[PDB]
């Protein structure tokens, strides 16, 4: 079952998943929107500074030069 | 004042064609071989006849 | 692109992004913004002049260039 | 436009690549791409700790290769 | 194209700075399409160093962090294609 | 790509359905805005318009940052700005607090 | 193409020094260089940043990780930079 | 070195046509295989192919380079009509067999 | 000193001498006839702007005795020195000897081949191979140089003889085969097979400045149309190959009846077209031919006659003679490289000896060897100039040397001056 | 001779331990098990794990999709 990662994006857009960053910070949201050049919108999404809490923030665009990976849960 | 000229190819294929008669045949100067004129010189300066050459 | 045919031939001054200094007759440039410099001097910060020569400089390295001399004869 | 590297030269070749952040590899060349990706045989990792761990056929990325070293004469 | 609008507003006494944190201010004269900035009247605070002057400055454009703009520019007639 | 057409409108309709759509409603419902960018800088305004590239217009912008000493966060006023788009971590728009 | 990668190309059997982003220097006999700047050198002498000299004899620089490079001096007669 | 140009006696024939006058040529390599695939780019075409191998006027043209002068020529200058030898090959190429002998004098 | 206008500077010549690897030692040879002395005029105007052929004669810029403008033959082999520019553009120093073709003076080409390296053999398409070539075959492999042929004259498979697309190719496989035959009857080694897919033969016509390989038409390809890797292209356009117009491919079955091989295909039908429409259509569809292949004339220009328009338009199409560069850099040694077998074969005392080995580097600096077999004469008759080669060393105006005449031993010495 | 892509393609058939390296991270490295490629070499991986070189702490991360412009080396076990 060759699943690709570009269905794997544009296949569960909207389940709560968590992306991380270059940096080492993690965004926890739903995913909204993602482009073929692979840009990410996600909502009200949770800072985790090296899995420590922080503030709130809001919903937010992420760009190709700043995340490391996205998973789920 | 008619001085200088310059036609097309199929002018100067005609222009050949009809004007067989007045030409020769020749392709290259491997005839005239000492037959041409620096051989004719050279035959006045040494005093010889060429064999249908002049005297 | 004429703003670089203007600067032909001139004793110019470029900084990388290290921070140390080029400093060159400008000879040569292309669309990636690589150098060619003949004569050139590397300063540092101890300030030395340690001569290089002849220089084919990287765009990715290069962040500001200015002019010092006028071109000698 | 992309033109493949000419490492022809270093087919079948024990190399040695070095990689970003101060690291070193080793292991046999078998191809390439116009991007410069590497296909390494007999891969063993040979850290800066100084310790050799044999992996196998492996892939290296090229945006972290920093230079190739030929150990065997090409 | 944004950075067709930048070489639309040549001979403004801007500032930049750049990736390393040094600071310029001076009048704009040339914008490449890609954000080669070529630049007169130069005084350049440099990070950690002394402000200096400059007279004929090339920026890359790749290495550039952000601009600042002075309060007089009406960019509602400047952002048509 | 395998879009050779030259009459190119997908990159704002990627303004529309896409990631970028963000930006939008804050061009056109004129909302605040927080970015975060490379050098550990905090820069809340209001952006007027961008591209394909987020070389963005901002205006009005307090830009904040930490030094340290122990770490102090300083904040300073800009009028106006012009941001390109690879010097930030993420752009974020601020949420209804009412 | 434009000018600096024709006079890469020109400088191709004389001896060049190169110095890439992590600080080495490797001075020896350029062999072959391309359109991008991924060099084949040969008969290296290694500086690297502390100050040990080595000798490596084979050695293939990705053009992506160069910073510059130094070129012979007797270049400036070179025709397409005249 | 002989010229072996040969003269077109059809102008039904094609200019480029092998002549049985030409002896036959005796009829009888690292080729490499089809499977590494050489794709050239959709619009690549070899040069010229819409003009076509010849026309009506190539095998005149081809006959008219070797014309002698002015035959050759396609521009010159007018030249005075009794500066003109009509009969100048005529006695500069050789004798005729079986002339007189006031002809050879 | 005063010199003609030339495209590169005489400080880039000077400087270029120093790097033994950018040098190439050539002599060009072949029978009577077959456009040696034209191909050198080639370069010649070439490298020199203000040195142009006039429209009626030759120029024979190395001909330069009397004698042999006055018989037309060529009697003294004469060497030139120019820098040259490959396919990518690298520039390259020539040292190029133009031997006389004629059999009675074969003692100019022995002399030739002892101080270079490589050999380029001219043959003419039309008459093949003669006496001298086969005799110059056998010269060239056992006094041990490389060998490269080129085959000139091809418009006499055009404009005299009216030849087939596929006959002419049928004509220069043959004549390529009978020079693989006279490789292979007098040499032992296997390695010295001849053929355009390795880059090793040329394709030329002197008289209209016309020299390609198949990695230069590539290039012409790759110029023109873009994005083609003209390396791997010109390895498929030669040979029992056909181009497949439906998958785009080089199959080596035939589509159709009507297929042509791919040297008809893509080179040789271009060639004959241009010819064709330059000699018999220059009144109607010339100026739509040169629109098509992107060549702009001057209304002056157009108003040649046949022949120099001709030249005109193949110099404008092929321009400059890269494959030749292109196959003396990848087939002839440099004298760094191939100094050993030179040493082993010429020098007395073997390779082996003490100064064997320091010869066999090529260094310029140490022990002064030079050789000359050559004496020329000047304008007056009265004092000669020795020419030859530099084996090792570096030898400097005003210094005093010892010359060794060929009686010289370590035994006797004897012939020998200061 | 082998290309890279060919060899992600026989990676997904395997299905093997594939631990990806990172691009300035000499520490953290990410065991994983791949399952499929782009052009742009940006990776899905079903079972990934963490582990750091002086911490050395497991931690489970499930089907990450890795990007393309952070990977180093796809080597095995
Ligand atoms: N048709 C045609 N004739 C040519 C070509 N190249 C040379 N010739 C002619 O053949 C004749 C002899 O050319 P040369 O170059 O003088 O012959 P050569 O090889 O120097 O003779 P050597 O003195 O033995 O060296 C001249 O009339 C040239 O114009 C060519 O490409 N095509
Ligand atoms: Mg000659």
């Amino acid at each position: 079952l060759p699943l690709n990662p570009k269905p794997f994006l544009n296949g569960l857009t909207g389940k709560p998943v968590m992306v991380k960053l270059k940096w080492g910070m993690e965004y926890k949201g739903y995913l909204v929107s993602v482009d073929g050049y692979m840009n990410m919108q996600l909502a009200n999404t949770e800072e985790y500074i090296d899995g420590a809490l922080s503030g709130h923030l809001g919903e937010v665009l992420i760009r190709c030069n700043n995340v490391l990976y996205i998973r789920g849960v | 004042t008619y001085q200088r000229w310059q036609f097309t190819l199929p002018m100067m294929s005609t222009l050949y064609r009809l004007a067989n008669q007045l030409l020769t045949d020749l392709v290259d100067d491997n005839y005239f071989y000492l037959f041409d004129l620096k051989a004719f010189f050279t035959s006045k300066a040494l005093n010889m006849a060429i064999p249908g050459g002049p005297k | 692109s004429s703003k670089m045919l203007q600067h032909i031939d001139y004793r110019m001054r470029c900084i990388l992004q290290d921070g140390r200094i080029f400093i060159g007759t400008f000879k040569a440039f292309d669309k990636h913004m690589n150098l060619i410099l003949c004569d050139c001097d590397e300063f540092r910060k101890r300030e030395e002049k340690r001569v290089l020569g002849l220089v084919l400089l990287r765009g990715e390295n290069l962040v500001s260039m200015t002019v010092e001399g006028p071109p000698p004869k | 436009k992309a033109h493949p590297p000419e490492l022809k030269k270093f087919m079948d070749k024990k190399l040695s690549l070095k990689l970003n952040g101060g690291r070193h590899v080793q292991g046999i060349l078998r191809g390439f791409d116009p991007f410069m990706n590497l296909v390494i045989d007999e891969c063993v990792e040979m850290a800066t700790s100084g310790q050799q761990n044999n992996i196998g056929m492996v892939v290296i990325r090229g945006n972290s290769i920093i230079m190739l070293e030929a150990l065997e004469r090409v | 194209k944004l950075v067709r609008f930048l070489m639309k507003l040549s001979h403004e006494t801007v500032t930049i700075e750049l990736k390393n944190g040094t600071q310029v201010h001076g009048t704009i004269t040339g914008v490449d399409v890609s954000m080669n900035t070529h630049l007169k009247a130069v005084k350049m605070t440099l990070k950690n160093r002394e402000p200096v002057q400059l007279e004929t400055l090339s920026i890359r454009g790749n290495n550039i962090r952000y601009f600042i703009l002075p309060d007089s520019l009406p960019l509602d007639t400047l952002l048509v294609d | 790509e395998m879009t050779p057409e030259e009459l190119q409108k997908r990159e704002e309709e990627e303004f529309n359905t896409g990631p970028l759509s963000v930006l939008t409603q804050s061009v056109k419902n004129n909302t605040q805005v927080l970015i975060n960018c490379r050098n550990n800088k905090k820069l809340l305004g209001r952006v007027k318009a961008f591209d394909r590239h987020c070389n963005m217009v901002l205006e009005n912008v307090k830009e904040m940052w930490t030094e340290v000493s122990k770490p102090v966060n300083k904040d300073r006023y800009i009028s106006k700005m012009f941001l390109r788009g690879d010097s930030v971590i993420v752009v974020l728009r601020n949420p209804l607090i009412a | 193409i434009g000018v600096p990668i024709k006079v890469l190309h020109e400088a191709e059997g004389h001896i060049v020094t190169c110095e890439t982003n992590t600080g080495e220097v490797y001075r020896g006999k350029l062999i072959e260089a391309e359109d991008n700047m991924n060099c084949q050198m040969s008969n290296i002498t290694v500086t690297y940043r502390d100050g040990r000299v080595a000798q490596l004899e084979q050695v293939y620089i990705r053009g992506s990780k160069i910073r510059f490079l130094i070129l012979p001096d007797m270049l400036k007669n070179a025709p397409m930079l005249k | 070195p002989n010229v072996v140009f040969i003269k077109t006696e059809d102008p039904d024939l094609p200019a480029f046509y092998f002549d049985p006058l030409i002896n036959p040529i005796s009829h009888r390599e690292p080729l490499p295989d089809d499977d590494e695939e050489f794709e050239l780019p959709e619009f690549v075409e070899p040069f010229l192919k819409d003009t076509p191998l010849y026309t009506d006027n190539t095998a005149n043209g081809i006959a008219l380079l070797w014309a002698p002068r002015p035959f050759n020529l396609r521009s010159g200058r007018t030249r005075r009509a009794l500066d003109i030898p009509l009969v100048k090959n005529w006695y500069r190429e050789h004798c005729p067999a079986g002339q007189p002998v006031k002809v050879r004098v | 000193q005063t010199l003609p206008v030339t495209v590169y500077e005489m400080d880039f010549l000077a400087d270029l001498m120093d790097n033994s690897e950018l040098i190439r030692n050539v002599t060009l040879c072949g029978h009577l006839h077959h456009g040696k002395t034209c191909f050198v005029d080639c370069l010649i105007e070439q490298t020199h702007p203000e040195i142009r052929k006039r429209y009626d004669q030759d120029l024979c810029y190395t001909d330069i005795l009397f004698t042999e403008q006055e018989r037309g033959v060529g009697i003294k082999s004469t060497p030139v020195t120019v820098v040259l520019p490959d396919t990518k553009g690298k520039s390259y120093l020539f040292n190029i000897m133009d031997t006389p073709g004629h059999v009675n003076f074969s003692d100019e080409v022995t002399a030739g081949l002892r101080i270079s390296d490589g050999v380029v053999l001219f043959i003419d398409a039309a008459e093949g191979v003669m006496l001298n070539t086969e005799r110059l075959i056998k010269h060239a492999v056992q006094e041990r140089l490389a060998v490269t042929v080129c085959i000139n004259k091809i418009d006499r498979l055009i404009l005299e003889l009216k030849l087939p697309p596929t006959d002419a190719y049928y004509k220069l496989r043959h004549i390529v085969d009978e020079v693989n035959g006279l490789i292979s009857m007098y040499s032992t080694d296997e390695n010295l097979i001849l053929s355009p897919l390795l880059g090793n033969v040329c394709f030329s016509s002197s008289q209209y400045s016309i020299c390609f390989t198949l990695g230069s038409f590539a290039k012409i390809y790759a110029d023109t149309f873009g994005d083609i890797n003209y390396q791997e292209f010109a390895k498929r356009l030669w040979g029992d190959i056909y181009f497949n117009p439906k998958t785009r491919k080089f199959t080596k079955k035939a589509p159709t009846s009507s297929s042509q091989r791919s040297f008809v295909e893509f080179i040789l039908e271009p060639l004959y077209k241009i010819l064709a429409q330059v000699v018999g259509d220059v009144d109607t569809s010339l100026p739509r031919t040169l629109d098509e292949l992107g060549i702009h004339l001057t209304k002056e220009e157009l108003k040649l006659n046949i022949r120099p328009l001709l030249r005109l338009v193949c110099k404008k199409f092929f321009g400059e003679f890269t494959g030749f560069v292109d196959m003396c850099v990848q087939h002839i040694p440099s004298p760094k490289v191939g100094a050993k077998p030179k040493i082993e074969h010429t020098y007395t005392g073997g390779v082996d000896s003490d100064l064997g080995e320091a010869m066999s580097d090529c260094d310029p600096d140490g022990p002064l060897m030079c050789h000359t077999t050559k004496m020329y004469s000047t304008d007056d008759g009265v004092q000669f100039h020795a020419f030859g080669r530099v084996l090792s060393g570096t030898i400097h105006a005003g210094q005093p040397v010892k010359v060794l005449g060929e009686n010289y031993t370590l035994e006797d010495e004897e012939d020998s001056q200061i | 001779m082998v290309q890279p892509i060919n060899l992600i393609f026989r990676y997904l058939q395997n299905r093997s331990r594939i631990q990806v390296w990172l691009y300035e991270q000499v520490n953290m490295r990410i065991e994983g098990c791949i399952i499929g490629f782009d052009e742009y070499m940006n990776l899905v991986l079903d079972d990934a794990e963490e582990i750091h070189s002086k911490t050395k702490s497991r931690k489970q991360l499930g089907r990450i999709m890795l990007k393309g412009d952070n990977i180093t080396l796809l080597q095995s076990v």
